[PDB]
């Protein structure tokens, strides 16, 4: 839900208080993907 | 440099686009006293 | 309670009080009196 997907340009057509808001996004939705990936590869070694 | 300006209750709007707003070259051909910015500063104009 | 507290205080005109807040870009906010884009504090303002 963030302007972009490009963090570059979030830091470009944004600042520090307007910013940090749009990033926050970034961090909550990436961070929940790699959560997301480690969780799957828990479930994969406990069968391997 | 037009002949004359317009009328002010029937004024005269030009869109500006596709082009660089060269802002010295032309503001120092014809002589003038106010540049009353509002929001951005006169000297960043440049970049922008 | 506050372990320091420190008043600032000073003159502006009123289109100014908008870029007292933290971050903002203006001349007074930009070159004058630049507070932290995280601060703790109050502004407050009056006509005199």
């Amino acid at each position: 839900g963030a302007i972009s997907s490009v963090l570059n340009d979030i830091l470009s057509r944004l600042d520090k208080v307007e910013a940090e808001v749009q990033i926050d996004r970034l961090i909550t939705g990436r961070l929940q993907s790699l959560q997301t990936y480690v969780t799957q590869q828990l479930i994969r070694a406990a069968e391997i | 440099n037009a002949t004359r300006f317009a009328s002010v209750y029937a004024w005269n709007r030009k869109r500006i686009s596709n082009c660089v707003a060269d802002y010295s070259v032309l503001y120092n051909f014809a002589p003038f006293f106010a540049f009353k910015c509002y929001g951005v500063s006169p000297t960043k104009l440049n970049d922008l | 309670c506050f372990t320091n507290v420190y008043a600032d205080s000073f003159v502006i005109r009123g289109n100014e009080v908008s870029q007292i807040a933290p971050g903002q870009t203006g001349n007074i906010a930009d070159y004058n009196y630049k507070l932290p884009d995280d601060f703790t504090g109050c502004v407050i303002a009056w006509n005199s």
